């Protein structure tokens, strides 16, 4: 499974 | 920053006249990601070529496998040819057979 | 040791629509699912025979993550033209790496959350998976942020959690594609030189996994002086090759021997000409 951004830059 | 792409052709097995064989184009270590690959057989493009959609490397330039499937015969040749922004001209390395 | 490793981009092409946004998942090194966006009905696709196991579910709640994923490149693509005063008119890349290395004992070894712009390094989460390492003052601005978030100890929870997980779940459901072996095929090609010498290339294909030794010896010492090489490159089915040229004189060829060692052979390939 993969990973999910939760943060913007 | 512009990384300038490293070309390799090369077949998945030793070249027979007459046994299908497949030919590979692999292009390492360019950026930016856009590029423009062609298999070429005795100077025209070939139609039918594939590539694996593309990725990146530790060091974060790209990478991109092109592939073809072909029969050599006594007559024909083979080369890829590259046009990326980091080079003003297209980039042709020909499949050398007996390497 | 064994992976599970993400690799995603997204490139910015203003006039040409939405930025070009892409996923590829690996096992150890071997891709098994890919997203990309510029593919007709976008979704998380199956890239191994293995992975076609996995239920609608897993797809439909892949797609879901991927699409999310692209939702926020595209405000991180216009925030890095703010960061840099960079015009609005030129294609950009943005890059992100992230999975886990765990060894036999199920232990994490190393956790990957990295990020770079434009080809060069932007932030990246530390060993410790607590502390982020910021490139250039830009990216300091980002650590801040993502500092007073707690970035750190959501991401890292992946990393330790959900990575590991199913890390394992895909070395079970693949282990007959994933850790097979298949043996290297060695030949030798002679090709004179015009200063009448003699190349010999020692050509190794269709091996897996990756990792190789090709050396050439005479009569038992190896030849790393005069050595040209190429490194292993891959196949279309998944295997590899390699080939290793030294030059030597016409008519002595056969007191040269080229070694191969790969975990496919039992012991190590000698040939000759």
């Amino acid at each position: 499974i993969g990973p999910g951004r939760a943060f913007y830059v | 920053i512009q990384k300038t792409p490293q070309i390799q052709v090369y077949s998945r097995h030793p070249p027979e006249n007459g046994k299908p064989n497949i030919l590979n184009c692999y292009v390492t270590q360019f950026h930016p990601p856009h590029i423009e690959i062609q298999m070429l057989k005795n100077g025209k493009k070939i139609p039918k070529v594939e590539m694996s959609d593309m990725s990146f490397s530790k060091d974060w330039s790209f990478y991109i496998l092109a592939h073809t499937e072909f029969t050599p015969t006594e007559t024909d040749t083979y080369a890829c040819r590259v046009k990326h922004a980091s080079m003003a001209e297209p980039k042709t390395v020909y499949w050398d057979r007996d390497m | 040791s064994h992976s599970l490793r993400y690799f995603v981009t997204a490139v910015s092409r203003p006039g040409f629509g939405e930025p070009r946004y892409m996923e590829v998942g690996y096992v150890d090194n071997t891709e098994f699912v890919r997203f990309d966006s510029d593919a007709e009905n976008p979704r998380y696709e199956p890239r191994a025979r293995w992975i076609e196991q996995e239920g609608p579910e897993y797809w439909e709640r892949e797609t879901r993550r991927a699409k999310g994923n692209e939702q926020s490149f595209r405000v991180d693509l216009r925030t890095a033209l703010r960061y840099y005063n960079q015009s609005a008119g030129g294609s950009h890349t943005l890059q992100w790496m992230a999975g886990c290395d765990v060894e036999s004992d199920g232990r994490l070894l190393r956790g990957y959350w990295q990020f770079a712009y434009d080809g060069c390094d932007y932030i990246a989460l530390n060993e410790d998976l607590k502390t982020w390492t910021a490139a250039d003052m830009a990216a300091q601005i980002t650590r801040r942020k993502w500092e007073q978030a707690g970035a750190a100890e959501r991401d890292r929870a992946y990393l330790e959690g959900e990575c590991v997980e199913w890390l394992r779940r895909y070395l079970k459901n693949g282990n007959a594609t994933l850790l097979r072996t298949d043996p290297p095929k060695a030949h030798v090609t002679h090709h004179r030189r015009p200063e009448g010498d003699v190349t010999l290339r020692c050509w190794a294909l269709g091996f897996y996994p990756a990792d190789i030794t090709l050396t050439w010896q005479l009569n038992g010492e190896e030849l790393t002086q005069e050595m040209e090489l190429v490194e292993t490159r891959p196949a279309g089915d998944g295997t590899f090759q390699k080939w290793a040229s030294v030059v030597v004189p016409l008519g002595k060829e056969q007191k040269y021997t080229c070694h191969v060692e790969h975990e496919g052979l039992p012991e190590p390939l000698t040939l000759r000409w």
